[PDB]
């Protein structure tokens, strides 16, 4: 029960940086969420520390958004904030789809912080291709499809293949980066 | 078994 004080903490710092900055969302949604933790300290142990590892990624999407917002491009941004809601949405207690849907969440995450690095970075192809798989793992998390775990390990799959092509471009070998990229897009359109 | 993440951004 002391991983959730340190979560609270940070979560309360993101808070306090947020609304030094001026960025309101942000400090409304760590308000949130630090109430999410606090309604949540007791229960269930067998739960908790799964929630409490789902509080973690909510506070890194935050910490991503505010970031995003701090250095220019609002894309990544409004996607890490929609991110966080949702995150705090799925939190309330559908268990049988939320041990699914954060791993979802996480690789979201994930793939937002590919985003925004690729386009601080110049490498635009591979921000394109993550903004459009965040956007496309948001809508799948959101969505009341019910088929949506074949889906979610496929658009997994397809975010493993771009972080694949992200770190060849950070390496610096772009003959592989390329491959990696086509085989990212044609398992993320297979969806339709 | 996967490459991996990139880590999480530094706590504010």
């Amino acid at each position: 029960k002391k991983e959730a004080e340190e979560v609270a903490a940070h979560v309360e710092q993101i808070a306090f940086i947020a609304k030094e900055q001026g960025n309101e969302e942000v400090a409304k949604l760590a308000k949130r969420l630090a109430e999410t933790i606090k309604r949540l300290n007791e229960g269930t142990e067998e739960e908790v520390k799964r929630l409490l590892e789902a509080a973690e990624v909510a506070a890194h999407v935050l910490q991503i958004a505010f970031i995003a917002h701090e250095q220019g491009n609002e894309e990544v941004a409004k996607l890490a904030l929609e991110l966080a809601e949702s995150i705090l949405r799925l939190i309330e207690g559908t268990e049988e789809e939320v041990k699914r849907l954060l791993e979802a969440a996480e690789v979201a995450a994930h793939v937002l912080q590919i985003a925004f690095i690729a386009h601080e970075q110049g490498n635009e192809e591979v921000a394109k291709l993550a903004l459009e798989l965040a956007e496309s793992i948001l809508r799948l998390i959101e969505g009341t499809e019910e088929e949506v775990k074949e889906l979610l390990e496929r658009a997994e799959e397809a975010a493993h293949v771009l972080q694949h092509a992200f770190i060849a471009t950070e390496q610096g070998n772009e003959e592989d980066a390329k491959e990696a990229l086509r085989k990212a897009e044609e398992i993320l359109r297979r969806n339709a | 078994a996967w490459p991996a993440w990139p880590a999480w951004p530094a706590w504010p």
